[PDB]
């Protein structure tokens, strides 16, 4: 959806890449036909300086790069509880499962959450009721012990006009809000930087 | 064919565009003047010339010209007991050229006489079939050394043409039917000094070098293939240590470099060195030696140069079968070269200013010393010993230069400043010092005297004073027990009567393997007698004396300490 | 092929015309004069790649000369065959032995292993040295380093430990990975004929790099070692120690790299990026769930002035678990091998250790002699301080303790091979020396079972 | 008495002589090290954008 | 046909760019024509394609870039050397600062001068009788010998050098060629007054660079003093004694020219040609095979921060043949001179010393002091720690004060024999039990 940059230089732990003019500072991207993991440091015109986090052996000029379109950040919904991750939210466990292999090959990525796991969402909130940031709409039983409370993210403020309790994963919309940007709908799950 | 021009000049770095047919490494004639120069970098069309000489006077638009070959040096009949400058220019023969005490520039004159006629004494038979180290005969270059005519490498073939006569190293004195072509062959090869001279194998050294220095050849020894390194503070007693070496030890050339140094001590070596016979011999120790002088005050650049002049000339000494030991005196004025012409370049420098290679490069020099088996049907062993002074600010070893040889090299000779000031020559830290050979050397020792559990036991009470003294410096001597007394009065004696040595005194100035173990016996004695303390003192001085001894004097003493 | 060489700046040299070119990318040169010199893409841009020279740019012709760009970077042709075989830090033959037919190339970086996938360390090594096995254990797995430094005898004790290496039982015996980074011909040399003469070379497989190699080739080899090592751990199912000397020649030839490529140094003067560099080295190791085999870790390095803070072994100290010490006070005293146990660590030698692994006086008499060990050296002091009038009678002892502890138990020498049952025996026999009293850090069940 | 005395300059020679000298010494190196690393670093920036 | 541009391009502290320029060579001297016809003398640093960097000696103060001009003189730096130098004093450019005659000069010398010939080299060892006892017994001076002063700020390094200037079998003297580089005016009249009172000025040469002197100056003003001492000595058959202070403010002037220059920095950010451009001053000194005259060097610097280690004194300590140091110990105890023995050395003393040079007991006595002293002085520093109550060592420390208040401590103004020092140096061993004499046989003990 934003453009995809095209690698200038290669050096060391350092990429520089064209056409990034729509990317952002600190974003996080993928790099080269690998797409391993970096983040753009400087900006300057359309070309972005791009820190490497991986090897760069094998990268070259030519090659794409593509902005994840945000700075690192976390999933934040049910799935969260007794997952082991990386430093920046890679699940160990799905990448045993997945790759089906012992090792984190570069180029790897894979969402932090499940988006395909059934969660029972149980609606507390009723439909008309005036919600801003942090008013819980629901809960789900995620673990064993905890009580996993579904709140209304950061920025969305209106009134609540269709929820109901059923089974969805965290991608699925559980709520309708009438903002005043107009309707938006509710997932599970939110995002955030850490 | 083509002619540079220059379009630059900075100090000893000179740019020169339309340098397109040229080869990196290039030897090359700069400006009018037509001053000596290398190639060191090419961008495009323009050169980066590296020049051995002065350069004031010269600027844009003066010419340039290649000589297509790289640095270089003559490798036959008429090199031993010459000085040559860094490049391999003779000194002598520039005074008689220029007619002047001093040295200018611009003036390329050949190595060795090409004009001098030498008897060639032919020993191989015609019919022979031959390859590169292959010896063709010689020619008795001193009384003692033969100057050995081997097969250049790149040429095989069968031998069709020879005979004994006398000739200049012009002549062509054998031909060989090789695969392109007949070649003919004279006494004399040329050979890029930045190039090691090939070998059949390398070996290890084993044999242990006799120096006639107590502390060297005792605690910290070196083998005939070894690499030692002498660091220490300037007035440490720097060149009487290395002259001792040259004139003591037991190889068959010696070839010394003055490396940035004091031209003074050349003057010295080749007056001094003509005057010292080998009594078994009777001809001096110059008629085994080649030197290679470029002062502090001559062109920087020509410093690298001499360095690798010195080491080539003894591969191709090594090559004929002989022990060869090199002296490099200092390595830190070659260092400090790298540095000047690095930053020069404008490169990243390491610690120091010192080029990020200085590592490596250390590393090129001493893997070029060792014991050897030479290319040659014969498998003849030879070998390099390299003697390295180094010259860190204020002796802190810290410093690049002496921690980045201390890596490559395996004796380490620490002069320290303290030793020098209350006059304790040579000014060895006994402490410091180490030598990777000493278990090798113990081993040799035992089975030729029939000594590794003394020399063992003479460092451990040289380490035990050391550990007692860091007490006692802060803390006083007062409460030591009478073993404590005896440790110390053992180390005093060590040091005094067998460490310090006179390289001016006409008997203390060598010390022969016998000799050596029959005065760290005495000491040993002494020790252990006594061992077995205010009493014991008041009832020595024969054994102060031991090292002046002309034996049965020395060995006597054992028994008169137990009496 | 490409006849565009565009600038030669000492070994390095840029290249223009490229395209589809990467980074570490293998070069070949073919000189106006046909020899052929290999090389490695040190950067690469748009129009151009800069690249060095294993060889030299001596005598090359800019003009006349060809650069071919290989579309690879090094890579390692394994396989069970390489077991017996020598070959340098490119994993070029040494030995000139027989032809070698690789069942795949792989790239020598290695992948990082799944933390969660590594399993715990279990089963205790006997290298045959008490100081090491005793003391600081080493186990199945393990990374655990020797510190050492110029002109201390680790080149001995590397051969030592390779030579005596061995698991109890098994029946599985060790495959010994050994690299040698910018040594010497003559250490070189030691280490070949010491695996030679041995037979140990039947279980070895060594790449040898020595100091006047180039400096690419140098940061080449602990990679092509681990590669080696992994795939005949991970693949083949081998128990596999790696032992590297010198790791500190190794991070010089990076310092020799980043400068070339006009890097600003980080902390001392080395690459910022060290840290990661020798993390992604030390961690290709231990063992895996569900895999047979396994990788042990021994690297050696020497500490430039014998400085445990700089950076060499300060950052390995953070990724090993421990790190064995050797001294040159030891050394001087005559002490073989001169480890010295109180500033040594190894971190997992809980987990290889007691009834079951070695025995179950092995952890009591650990912790009884380092406690001895350190009060007798106190005494020595004491004695030196103050005079042989200060001390008591069991202040004697601990002096006595001590000496003798330095000079038959640590100092074994360099070919001596002790089993854990020797070294535990040992210990007990100089611990005979102190009273009950003071064995306090020994419980009485296990004191009067073994005590003599 | 006399043993006391000479004890007694002992400890306090060490007290108020050697320890500190020991003290202020290391406190200096430590200093001195540190401002020419920077200075270092400083220089190698600078000879990096040349 | 003169060569001038007016195309100066920029003017930055003491550098000075202009382009335009064709057949300017390197290190060629300049002359910057200013808009007010003020003349300002420059060298050319670097030269390329037609461009060329010049550094200013007087400096660029005043300069107006459109209106001035620089002219190409086509040769180096030179000296105008001449016998009627002697008694006359120059400037740091060597142009004549006594309103005395033009000399007429009999050549001219590139300043930077030429190498000699390593073969064509000749031996310094001539005992040259300095009359202080520290330097003619333990440092002892040859003819042809550099042996510079290692000092510090406020200490009498410049009554030392006069000293020995005036009091160092044969009749020959020595011509003095005197150097002042940034130094004082207090500093350099002291040197005047002491040359004219002893008229030594009739036998000096002077180039005087003083403190409020343009800086640059200085990196020329030692290579014109060496130039005319090797033209007296080896042209006009003259023993020449050089000396030169503060070699320490030379080695300011060459960094303040690496700092504009923005070279890659060497030690404390002095450049890393230290080494060479001081060698390249030290080693104009010695003799020659054939030729009748000498070049001794004495050179002084102060040790900045009184540090041994530090770039100036270390190098130098490198290249010279020895060093004789002075101390703010010995000199705030009223030594005079003050000099340090033990950290001083002469590398030439061996072969200028003994039987027929000296005396025979020179060597053996010399040892013996050293050992004595250095013994001495340890036990003084133990005594002044622990208290004055072993037997023997309380002899040593008695020895080290009769050594410093009696031996070293002469007097600015005392002249000394070779004779009178050895016979004291042996009243001083006197003192020792001659069991404690090792350094010396058993010959020289009877004898002496």
């Amino acid at each position: 959806g934003m453009q995809i940059g095209k690698i200038i230089k290669v050096s060391g732990p350092l990429v520089m890449a064209e056409n990034m003019s729509e990317a952002s500072i600190q974003d996080m991207c993928l790099v080269g036909d690998l797409g391993v993991i970096g983040e753009i440091i400087e900006m300057r015109q359309d070309v972005a300086s791009i820190q490497v986090y991986e090897e760069t052996s094998g990268i070259g000029p030519g090659e794409p790069v593509r902005s994840t379109g945000e700075a690192l950040s976390v999933e934040l919904g049910p799935g969260i509880i007794s997952q082991m991750f990386d430093g920046i939210q890679r699940p160990l466990d799905t990448f045993m499962e997945v790759t089906q292999s012992n090792f984190l090959g570069r180029g790897v990525q894979l969402p932090a959450l499940d988006h395909e796991k059934q969660w029972w969402f149980e609606a507390t909130i009723e439909e008309g009721t005036e919600v801003s940031a942090g008013d819980i709409i629901g809960y789900v039983d995620e673990t064993k012990i905890i009580q996993h409370k579904i709140m209304v993210p950061n920025g969305i403020k209106g009134t609540v006009q269709k929820i109901e309790s059923g089974s969805f994963t965290i991608d699925d919309p559980i709520c309708v809000i009438e903002t005043e940007q107009g309707l938006k709908e509710l997932t599970m799950m939110q995002k955030w930087p850490v | 064919m083509q002619i540079g021009k220059i379009i630059k000049v900075s100090g000893p770095l000179v740019m020169a565009e339309n340098m397109s047919e040229a080869s990196i490494q290039d030897m090359c004639l700069v400006g009018d003047l037509g001053v000596i120069g290398e190639i060191i970098e090419m961008r495009q069309d323009v050169a980066s010339i590296q020049v051995y000489e002065e350069t004031s006077g010269i600027g844009p638009g003066e010419p340039v010209r290649s000589t297509g070959e790289a640095l270089s040096v003559e490798l036959g009949p008429g090199i031993i007991s010459q000085m040559f400058d860094g490049i391999q220019r003779p000194l002598d023969t520039f005074m008689e050229v220029t007619q002047s005490n001093f040295l200018g520039r611009g003036v390329q004159l050949p190595a060795l006489d090409h004009e001098k006629q030498w008897w060639f004494e032919a020993t191989i038979e015609e019919g022979t079939e031959v390859s590169a180290g292959d010896i063709i005969g010689y020619v008795d270059e001193t009384k003692i050394i033969q100057h050995k005519i081997m097969v250049p490498n790149g040429i095989k073939g069968t031998v069709q043409k020879i005979e004994s006569g006398s000739f200049t190293i012009d002549d062509p004195i054998c031909v060989i039917e090789t695969e392109q072509g007949l070649k003919e062959l004279t006494m004399m090869q040329k050979w890029p000094v930045r190039r090691g001279r090939p070998i059949k194998q390398k070996l290890n050294p084993d044999v242990p070098m006799i120096t006639g220095q107590r502390v060297i050849d005792t605690f910290f020894p070196v083998t005939k293939g070894g690499a030692a390194a002498v660091p220490g503070p300037f007035g440490a007693g720097k060149t009487v240590v290395q002259h001792q070496i040259a004139k003591w030890s037991d190889v068959d050339l010696v070839v010394y470099v003055g490396c940035g140094e004091r031209g003074n001590e050349m003057t010295d070596v080749v007056n001094e060195f003509p005057e010292l016979i080998d009594p078994n011999t009777g001809e001096s120790l110059m008629e085994r030696t080649v030197l290679i002088a470029n002062t502090s005050n001559m062109p920087v650049a020509a410093r690298e140069a001499s360095i690798y002049t010195g080491i080539t000339i003894a591969e191709y000494f090594r090559d004929m079968g002989y022990d060869v030991a090199i002296m490099a005196d200092s390595t830190s004025r070659w260092a400090e070269a790298l540095r000047e012409m690095s930053g020069r370049l404008e490169e990243m420098p390491g610690d120091e200013g010192y080029p990020a290679y200085l590592g490596s490069r250390l590393a090129e020099y001493y893997e070029r010393s060792g014991r050897v088996i030479a290319l040659g049907s014969d498998q003849r062993e030879g070998s390099i010993t390299a003697i390295s002074a180094v010259s860190p600010s204020g002796g802190d070893i810290s410093e690049p230069v002496t921690q980045n040889t201390l890596r490559v090299v395996k004796v380490f000779w620490g002069l320290d400043s303290s030793l020098a000031q209350k006059r304790h020559f040579p000014s060895i830290n006994w402490i410091q010092s180490y030598s990777l050979y000493s278990t090798e050397v113990g081993r040799y020792m035992d089975q030729i005297l029939q000594w590794s559990d003394m020399v063992t036991e003479g460092m451990r009470i040289l380490q035990e004073e050391e550990q007692l003294n860091e007490i006692v410096r802060l803390v006083g001597i007062d409460s030591l027990s009478d073993n404590d007394r005896l440790t110390l009065e053992v180390a005093k004696s060590i040091r005094e009567d067998y460490l310090q040595q006179n390289a001016f005194d006409d008997v203390d100035t060598f010390t022969s393997r016998e000799k050596q173990f029959n005065m760290l016996k005495v000491i040993l004695t002494f020790g252990k007698e006594a061992r077995k303390f205010n009493e014991i003192m008041e009832g020595r001085e024969r054994i102060s004396r031991s090292k002046y001894i002309p034996l049965a004097k020395i060995s006597s003493i054992n028994e008169e300490i137990k009496e | 092929e490409y006849r565009t060489i565009k600038e030669v700046v000492g070994p390095l040299m840029a290249v223009e015309k490229v395209s589809g070119v990467k980074y570490e990318e293998l070069i070949e040169v073919r000189m106006q004069n046909g020899e052929i010199r290999r090389g490695q893409v040190l950067e690469v841009q748009e129009d151009k790649a800069m690249v060095q020279i294993f060889e030299g740019t001596s005598g090359i012709n800019l003009k006349n000369s060809s650069v071919r760009f290989l579309g690879h970077p090094l890579q390692l042709g394994v396989s069970e065959d390489m077991i017996g075989r020598v070959f340098d830090g490119l994993g070029r033959p040494k030995d000139n032995g027989p032809e070698i037919l690789p069942e795949k190339y792989l790239d020598i970086n290695g992948e990082v292993i799944n933390p969660i996938a590594r399993d715990y360390p279990d089963e205790f090594i006997q290298t045959g040295i008490s100081a090491i096995d005793h003391l600081n254990t080493l186990v199945r797995g393990q990374k655990l380093p020797v510190f050492s430094g110029s002109g201390l005898p680790h080149k001995e004790l590397a051969a030592q430990i390779a030579r005596q290496a061995t698991v109890l039982d098994s029946s599985d015996d060790f495959a010994v990975v050994f690299a040698a980074i910018g040594i010497t011909f003559e250490e070189a040399e030691f280490f070949m004929e010491d695996f030679r003469q041995t037979g140990a070379i039947d279980r070895s497989v060594m790449f040898m790099n020595l100091a006047n190699d180039p400096a690419i080739e140098r940061i080449a080899t602990p990679r092509m070692a681990l590669t080696a090592a992994e795939y005949l751990a991970y693949e083949k199912g081998m128990h596999v120690l790696v032992i590297m000397t010198d790791m500190t020649n190794y991070a010089e030839a990076l310092r020799e790299i980043s400068a070339a490529r006009r890097e600003v140094p980080g902390r001392r003067g080395y690459p910022g990026y060290l840290y990661t560099n020798l993390a992604t080295l030390f961690e290709r190791a231990g063992r895996i769930r569900g895999l047979k085999g396994s990788v042990t870790q021994i690297p050696i390095l020497t500490m430039p002035e014998d400085d445990k803070t700089h950076p060499i072994p300060d950052l390995t100290g953070y990724i090993t678990e421990g790190q064995i010490i050797l001294t040159r006070e030891l050394y001087k005293s005559g002490i073989q091998p001169p480890i010295d146990v109180l500033p040594s660590l190894s971190r997992l030698k809980d987990k290889g250790t007691g009834a079951g692994k070695t025995r179950e006086d092995h952890a009591a008499t650990m912790n009884q002699l380092f406690a001895a060990y350190a009060q007798g050296k106190q005494a020595k002091e004491l004695a030196v301080v103050l005079g042989e009038s200060a001390l008591s009678d069991i202040d004697k002892i601990y002096a006595k303790f001590a000496e003798r502890f330095e000079n038959e138990y640590v100092n074994q020498g360099f070919y001596t091979n002790r089993t854990i049952t020797e070294t535990l025996d040992l210990g007990w026999e100089l611990l005979a020396m102190l009273p009950r009293t003071e064995l306090k850090r020994i419980k009485d069940d296990l004191l009067d079972k073994y005590l003599p | 008495a006399e043993e006391i005395e000479k004890t007694r300059r002992r400890v306090n020679a060490l007290e108020y002589m050697t320890i500190p000298q020991l003290e202020e010494t290391i406190y200096y190196i430590k200093m001195k090290l540190e401002e020419n690393e920077r200075a270092e670093v400083t220089r190698l920036i600078k000879v990096k954008n040349m």
